[PDB]
């Protein structure tokens, strides 16, 4: 039987390549030729955020385009202010080994973890003006890779374990788990309407998944090696995702299909992270090469990079507004572009 | 008016930024160690003689070191790999001796010393079991390795007292197959110290610290150009 | 007079 | 053959992933290339917004 | 023509104190500028380049303001104030030396508690106070420099900074030998000695030849001032101190110009300004 | 999407010699070091034959020197395994697998949970 379901999915799988292939009546490359291009694109470092001492994994937006929450390995996590440059709070980790932090919407929340497998969440806005642990989240079997904010009471995270979970923050259970991937979990992008998400994974592979109903409603193919960023589409219909293999694609959710690819023979390392500008027509992504690229979204042309690290590059994100851009990497400082 | 807010913000500042200067204080006197091992191999024995993750803390005359051990991930190490690369060193420990399992610490020794991110990161390899590769032995190794068929006791070797010599050649060529990768990627900015240790020896906790004590010394010397 | 040389001691006593 | 266990469930959502009403692409590449038009102009990392109104510097 | 005393031109002593002067202000920008930068290590270097700036300076000034006083009560006090900076400045610069080579010895010989030991709070008080006592030396060598006892004081400073700076450098290289030794008898496998002779040869050697001179004039001026020969060897002092300034303008490039970060900042400095 | 696809098993007596094939798509193949990995019956994955890029370094585990061999083809996609001298301890299924990222020397591909670049392998007994 074994081999009877194993060719069962082949058949499953070669209806679904030609049902692709029956509606790629014209690529993106085909219709954008008659845009102007965006043009020279040349960013300034504003302002430098100095004060963690190991690598920094993690950074993340606040909703007022107006504060920062980063992590380094130190076991520190750093609220700055980014228009005074000034620090708000520091906070101390149980665990040095962190690899992700958010910011939650409503700014009362800071989630974290990494190694330990515990996300833990801190409670900003306390009576005694004391940052606190409010909840440690512990059932993830692997390391954690990512978190995201839902709502104060629901956190979206995923891990190493191949598997992503929705975890009720109040009750601190488990109350939804998304499996399918096959390698590590590597990031997690939220729709804006936040109904839907999108998982990328050690496997060159990402999937839709349907916060609701616990299903995954789609998968998309297309990458050669492992998804190391992913990253909605400001529409909110696409998302783009980065690899080891040195190639960015853009990949249509009506579609179901891989709509564009950003290259270039020059850059043969990974692509560490992903973002959109408020518009969508810029794509930035972070190098191996220490540095951040500005794609057109629409054209696969490079419209400009971002120089001034000596180190990887391992975070980038954009302000909710687009006032700014912000990155950081493993020297220790997180700069701001505008 | 306003002034009263951004006056509080400066305030803040010098409380963060005095705690921030006395952490780095701790940050750069402590000496964090990887602990990896084979899935026989006696890591346990490891930490005893001296959730994801776990935390050991050292003090040696002194000096503080904090070593952590890979707790319970998945098998797939190249993505959380690259969190240990500024580590002091990793310590790797292998058994020695139902599959080859010293080639697939071969080759996890191989990936690990040719990563992009771990160039500069020293390894202190432990050679575990000795006395059942002594009575294995005494009792093969050319149905796994058929160079050993040919392969000599270095003149220089320094066995303990009591070996068979045959037992003498399995580790010497066992070190020699880990030492040969070492030497052939390595371009003088990271070396390999392997050790031949028992199951149970206290006297590890000493062969790490003068590890480390010469890798940073040897780091050192290679920067002021006098190595 | 007094003369102004470079530093000192350019010439013994 | 005990793995069928798990190949039955990539059967299933086989399955599932076959029946969708895909939409044809150049709709939607019309679709993403409209929605950057409309919002171009409101885009301060595309328009060069004057320094007087930018915060950061 | 010994007995005549060697004139040197003062446009020389002038070149060499912009030329130094400049140099050494680009390797305290490039640490004050870069924030990795900050390790007690460079701040030795970044006081060591003060104080060749000092020397560089003030002996320029002097050259300056004989030449035009040449061409035309106040003498003696602006000479007496331009050596007393001169005389500290010198005392500075050899203390930064020296504290350069401890500094590194403690790296070396007491790798894991260095960080412990070697401070911020430590390397600040430590520069603070050389300069300190180096100032105070320099005014109470000048005010008293007719007698016996300011030179003996002078000499006996630099032979005893001069026997530890190469006892210092000396034992680093034989543990860095010792390391040779262990790393080369391996199963897989210029060269590492002749780098480290090479090392020793530039640190020391340029030290040696770039001083000493200076302070075997002092001698001579205790021990032989009418000799003949000695005489002879005297009529060169206005080249010592172009060996003294010659060490300031190369000082920079056998300490600062080692590491990567300072060549990096160095590189994006010329390009900026 | 890609896929790895193996061929050329089957049954031989003690003695004999198969040539073994793999079928790449869905990435390029000049860019990746590729591998030959064995599943005993009750053993845990085991690592047997490692070719470079540009097939310029071939290594083997010392229990394969001198009967197996493997090459691969850029122009066809194809790597394959000469299995010479065949006993019974070479009873095994065979997989081919590739290294996670091109352009790099450092793979971890024999892991017991699902490596995502395996092949489904080929069943060779002897
Ligand atoms: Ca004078």
């Amino acid at each position: 039987e074994l081999d009877q379901l194993r060719q069962e999915a082949e058949q499953l799988k070669n209806q679904i390549r030609d049902a692709r292939k029956a509606c790629a009546d014209a690529t993106l490359s085909q219709i954008t030729n008659n845009i102007d291009p965006v043009g020279r694109i040349q960013m300034r470092t504003r302002r430098t955020l100095r004060g963690h001492l190991a690598k920094i994994y993690a950074m993340h937006w606040g909703t007022d385009s107006r504060l920062l929450v980063s992590a380094s390995q130190d076991g520190k996590l750093i609220i700055w202010d980014s228009y005074t440059t000034n620090k708000v709070h520091a906070i101390p980790l149980r665990s040095s080994w962190v690899m992700t932090c958010a910011y939650a919407p409503s700014g009362n929340y800071v989630a974290c973890g990494g190694l330990d497998n515990i996300c833990s969440i801190y409670n900003l806005k306390t009576r005694e003006g004391n940052v606190r642990v409010s909840r440690e989240l512990a059932g993830h079997t692997g390391y954690l890779s990512c978190c995201r904010f839902l709502d104060d009471n629901q956190i979206v995270t995923s891990s190493g374990d191949t598997t992503c979970a929705l975890w009720d923050i109040e009750t601190g259970q488990q109350t939804t788990t998304f499996t399918g991937h096959t390698g590590d979990v590597m990031s997690l992008s939220l729709a804006p309407d936040t109904r839907l998400f999108v998982s990328g994974a050690c496997d060159a592979s990402a999937k839709l998944w349907d916060v609701r109903e616990g299903m995954c409603r789609q998968t998309f193919t297309g990458h050669e090696s492992d998804i190391n960023a992913i990253c909605f589409f400001p529409n909110g219909n696409a998302f783009a995702t980065g690899s080891d293999d040195a190639t960015c694609r853009l990949f249509d959710l009506r579609a179901d299909q891989e709509l564009m690819t950003y290259s270039h023979d020059n850059i043969i390392c990974g692509i560490t992270s992903v973002s959109f500008s408020k518009s969508g027509r810029l794509l930035l992504a972070g190098y191996d090469d220490f540095n951040c690229n500005v794609w057109d979204a629409l054209k696969a042309d490079r419209a400009g990079v971002l120089a001034g690290h000596d180190n990887r590059v391992s975070c980038l994100g954009v302000t909710d507004d687009g006032m700014a851009v912000a990155t950081g990497s493993w020297d220790s400082f997180l700069k701001i572009w505008n | 008016d306003q002034r009263n807010e951004e006056k509080a913000q400066r305030e803040a500042n010098k409380k963060i930024e005095k705690q921030l200067q006395k952490d780095k204080q701790v940050y750069r006197a402590t000496h964090r160690l990887l602990l990896l091992g084979a899935g026989e191999s006696g890591k346990n024995t490891i930490v005893k003689q001296m959730s994801g993750i776990f935390e050991t803390k050292f003090q040696v005359d002194k000096v503080n070191f904090h070593m952590f051990d890979v707790g319970a991930q998945r098998d797939e190490r190249r993505k959380w790999i690259q969190c240990f690369n500024d580590v002091t060193a990793i310590i790797f420990v292998v058994a020695s001796s139902q599959t080859n399992r010293l080639q697939a610490a071969l080759k996890l020794f191989d990936s690990i010393w040719n990563n992009k991110w771990l160039r500069d990161t020293s390894v202190i390899l432990f050679l575990n079991k000795q006395d059942l590769l002594a009575e294995k032995v005494l009792a093969k190794i050319e149905d796994y390795f058929p160079e050993f068929a040919r392969y000599t006791t270095p003149e220089d070797a320094t066995p303990e007292p009591g070996e068979d010599p045959r037992v003498t050649r399995a580790k010497y060529f066992i070190r020699d197959e880990f030492l040969r990768i070492s030497t052939a990627s390595g371009d003088g900015r990271h070396y390999c110290y392997p050790h031949f240790t028992c199951a149970v020896d206290t006297e590890n906790i000493r062969r790490v610290f003068n590890d480390c004590r010469d890798i940073i010394q040897r780091m050192h010397l290679r920067q002021y150009e006098l190595l | 007079s007094y003369s102004m040389e470079h530093f000192r001691w350019g010439k013994p006593v | 053959t005990a793995s069928i266990a798990q190949a039955r469930k990539l059967v299933e959502q086989l399955k599932m992933e076959a029946n969708i009403d895909r939409i044809k692409v150049s709709k939607a590449a019309a679709d993403l290339m409209a929605y950057c038009e409309a919002h171009a102009k409101e885009d301060p990392l595309l328009t060069p917004v004057p320094a007087s109104e930018n915060p950061f510097r | 023509g010994c007995y005549e005393q060697l004139f040197v031109s003062p446009e020389v002593f002038v070149t060499l104190g912009v030329i130094s002067l400049l140099e050494n202000i680009l390797v305290i920008v490039a640490i004050a500028k870069n924030k990795n930068l900050h390790s007690p290590m460079y701040f030795f270097i970044c006081s060591l380049a003060v104080a060749d700036m000092l020397v560089s300076v003030s002996n320029g000034s002097e050259t300056i303001v004989i030449t035009l006083l040449n061409s035309t009560s106040f003498t003696v006090n602006i000479d007496n104030v331009i050596d007393s900076v001169i005389c500290s400045s010198l005392l500075a610069s050899i203390c930064s030396l020296l504290s350069i080579a401890v500094d590194r010895y403690f790296t070396i010989f007491y790798a894991l508690q260095y960080h412990n030991i070697m401070t911020v709070k430590r390397v600040g008080i430590i520069i603070s106070c050389i300069w300190a006592a180096c100032t105070v030396s320099g005014i109470l060598f000048i005010i008293y420099s007719d007698s016996s006892a300011v030179i003996i004081c002078l000499i006996t400073m630099f032979f005893t900074m001069l026997a530890l700076m190469a006892s210092l450098y000396v034992h680093m290289f034989l543990m860095a030998r010792l390391h040779i030794k262990r790393i080369a008898v391996l199963p897989g496998t210029q060269g590492a000695n002749m780098k480290g002779a090479i090392t020793l040869t530039i640190l020391i050697g340029v030290f040696v030849v770039c001083w000493a001179p200076f302070f075997l004039h002092l001698i001579f001026y205790i021990s032989c001032p009418q000799n003949p020969y000695c005489v002879c060897f005297m009529s060169h002092f206005n080249l010592y101190l172009i060996l003294i300034m010659c060490n300031s303008i190369i000082d920079p490039l056998i300490y600062a110009l080692r590491s990567q970060e300072l060549r990096k900042t160095f590189k994006e400095i010329i390009c900026c300004y | 999407q890609v896929q790895l696809q193996e061929s050329g098993g089957g049954l031989v007596q003690p003695g004999g010699s198969l040539r073994l094939s793999c079928a790449a798509s869905g990435f390029t193949f000049s860019n990746y070091k590729m591998n030959w990995v064995r599943q005993a019956p009750g053993k845990g994955l085991e690592w047997v034959s490692d070719i470079s890029q540009s097939g310029a370094s071939i290594s083997y585990t010392g229990s394969v020197k001198g009967r197996f061999t493997i090459s691969r083809d850029n122009a066809k996609n194809t790597l394959y395994l000469q299995m010479n001298s065949l006993k019974p301890e070479d009873t095994a299924v065979y997989y081919c697998a590739r290294c996670p990222a091109p352009f790099t020397r450092d793979c971890f591909d024999v892991t017991s949970t699902t490596y995502a670049y395996r092949g489904q392998g080929t069943q060779v007994t002897v």
